[PDB]
């Protein structure tokens, strides 16, 4: 399963087992025994603009 | 009829058993180097992680 999209810079340790946030209980939820891997790379110079 | 303690034996054997359970019911308080002794505040006060 590849599950993709785009959060802000900060929130990125949220997404993880066992943990509390804004997106992490009403946007995006990670069961606890969650087995796999989480990528995570900066999209400045396409994702924003002026 | 007047001398007690002649029924030494089976008095031990209902101390024990009396002992033993009231011991095995105390040991609930322990700590056992958790956070406390009772399950629903550790679970009311932490996440589970």
């Amino acid at each position: 399963y590849a599950d993709s999209f785009v959060i802000r810079g900060d929130e990125v340790r949220q997404i993880a087992p066992g943990q509390t946030g804004t997106i992490a209980d009403y946007n995006y939820k990670l069961p606890d025994d969650f087995t796999g891997c989480v990528i995570a790379w900066n999209s400045n110079n396409l994702d924003s603009k002026v | 009829s007047s001398t007690a303690s002649a029924l030494g034996k089976l008095q031990d054997v209902v101390n024990q058993n009396a002992q033993a359970l009231n011991t095995l019911v105390k040991q609930l308080s322990s700590n056992f180097g958790a956070i406390s002794s009772v399950l629903n505040d550790i679970l009311s006060r932490l996440d589970p992680p």
